[PDB]
């Protein structure tokens, strides 16, 4: 169950 | 990590968390080495038994982390990946000599109080400190047992072992690429890398300049924290030339 | 490089963390 992460690192 | 315990804040700002981009899941531990290098196991990125052969695109490195599954917002930096380079000759058919790869990021990353690169050693800090009863330290968001994961990063000492007691201890080939480190069964302390540790850095402080130095990467384990097993880590300074190769053409 | 291995909150503030003392004590 990670968090998701900014969109810009993806 | 088994029968470690929580790090501090910053107690090891040089811990990377290699992280795949889709499902967005942990994949290894890796270590900052400057500003734009990255150290990890070759196995972490290329191990064709199980299929895996990952690209640049498929990954990130976050840096500056200590809660494992969170995204810590103004303490992490996330970083994409310029190019790997994995050991020419790297032994994933048999025994995972050499089990040690290199990723540049395409940016360099900021230090602050929780991103610091550690030190590789030269032959004398090596030759020093690379000693059976010794101690190292492993840092990861791995397993803590074999067969559940942590909150935040997990810290645990471990003594070098003996050359002979670490190849009696094992059926696999050792070879002077590898180290071995843990507690023996009569020591009466436990501890161990565990999955999703491996690519993750064995550390020791040097008492001679108070800096900390990376002598190993956590490679491979038969099962985590099994009685008269050990964890088996590649052996740096054995491969710096390589490392300095690689750093000084790319 | 010229400053690796030297932690911030640690080492360049002179603290020392809860394990490190169990490393040296090693280095006989
Ligand atoms: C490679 C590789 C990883 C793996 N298992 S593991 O869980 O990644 C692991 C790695 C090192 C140690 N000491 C213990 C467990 N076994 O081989
Ligand atoms: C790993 O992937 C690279 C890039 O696609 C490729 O050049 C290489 O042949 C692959 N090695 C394998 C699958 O063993
Ligand atoms: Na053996
Ligand atoms: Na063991």
């Amino acid at each position: 169950d990670f968090e998701e992460i900014p969109e810009e690192y993806l | 990590i088994v029968e470690g315990s929580d790090a501090e804040i910053g107690m090891s700002p040089w811990q990377v968390m290699l992280f795949r981009k889709s499902p967005q899941e942990l994949l290894c531990g890796a270590s900052l080495i400057s500003d734009r290098w990255v150290l990890t196991a070759a196995h972490c990125l290329l191990y064709p038994p199980w299929d895996k052969n990952f690209t640049e695109n498929d990954l990130l490195v976050r840096i500056g982390k200590h809660s494992r599954t969170r995204y810590e917002r103004n303490i992490e930096k996330i970083s994409m990946l310029e190019k790997i380079y994995i050991h020419p000759r790297y032994n994933w058919r048999e025994n995972l000599d050499r089990d040690i790869a290199l990723m540049k990021l395409k940016k360099p990353v900021a230090f602050s109080d929780y991103i610091h690169p550690v030190c590789l050693p030269d032959r004398e800090t090596a030759a020093s400190l690379l000693q059976a009863g010794y101690k190292g330290r492993v840092t990861g968001w791995g397993n803590l047992k074999e067969t559940g994961q942590p909150s935040v990063l997990q810290v645990v000492n471990l003594p070098i072992v003996e050359r002979p007691v670490c190849k009696d201890s094992t059926r696999i080939r050792i070879t002077d690429n590898m180290f071995c480190a843990g507690y023996k069964p009569d020591e009466g302390k436990r501890g161990d890398a565990c999955e999703g540790d491996s690519g993750g850095p064995f550390v020791m402080k040097s008492p001679f300049n108070n800096r900390w130095y990376q002598m190993g990467i956590v490679s491979w384990g038969e099962g985590c924290d099994r009685d008269g097993k050990y964890g088996f880590y590649t052996h740096v300074f054995r491969l710096k030339k390589w490392i300095q190769k690689v750093i000084d053409q790319f | 490089e010229a400053d690796c291995g030297l932690r911030p909150l640690f080492e360049k503030k002179s603290l020392e963390d809860k394990t490190e003392r169990e490393l040296l004590e090693s280095y006989i």
